[PDB]
DNA sequence: TTTTCGCGCGGTTTT
DNA sequence: AAAACCGCGCGAAAA
């Protein structure tokens, strides 16, 4: 079962959530819920690596811009 | 300096540059580089080594889910950014 | 047994 | 000071 609770799965969701919300803007608060609400901490796991690669960026607190 | 954000970039560079590789090759090289930093203290290597090791799993896993890399039974392979 | 890696307690940074 | 962030590393589930 420990696979249902993988960062990677959360990732896939975050991505879909991301690519759906047009503009290119995502509200870290929405995903939080929408993403199992497993616990906020995890969201940052995703954003830190997408930011390190340069595929995303902080646009404003609780908010980020694609690419 | 540190943090997931700084190690994901190290990871992503390593893999593309090696084309094909493994968890251990990736991790050992990041550990060795951090450790040979001019501003680093020897007493701190065992922690650090452990910490970089746990960090690498988090990076590989989202990078994986983004379809940017392979990772298929110990074999990690490059793909591409978007 | 070893390899992966979920989980969440505090400490830092921004507001 | 409050709200957002996000270092860390323990210990149990998968190889």
């Amino acid at each position: 079962s420990r696979h249902e609770k993988s960062l990677g799965l959360l990732t896939t969701k975050f991505v879909s959530l991301l690519q759906e919300a047009k503009d290119g803007v995502l509200d870290l608060k929405l995903a939080a819920d929408t993403l199992a609400v497993r616990q906020k901490r995890r969201i940052y796991d995703i954003t830190n690596v997408l930011e390190g690669i340069g595929l995303i960026e902080k646009k404003s607190k609780n908010s980020i811009q694609w690419k | 300096g540190k943090g997931l954000r700084h190690f994901s970039m190290k990871v992503c560079e390593k893999v593309q540059r090696k084309g094909t590789t493994s968890y251990n090759e990736v991790a050992d090289e990041l550990v060795s580089e951090f450790t040979n930093s001019n501003n680093h203290l020897a007493a701190d290597s065992a922690y650090d080594q452990k910490n970089i090791r746990r960090r690498v799993y988090d990076a590989l896993n989202v990078l994986m889910a983004m379809n940017i890399i392979s990772k298929e039974k110990k074999e990690i392979k490059w793909i591409g950014l978007p």
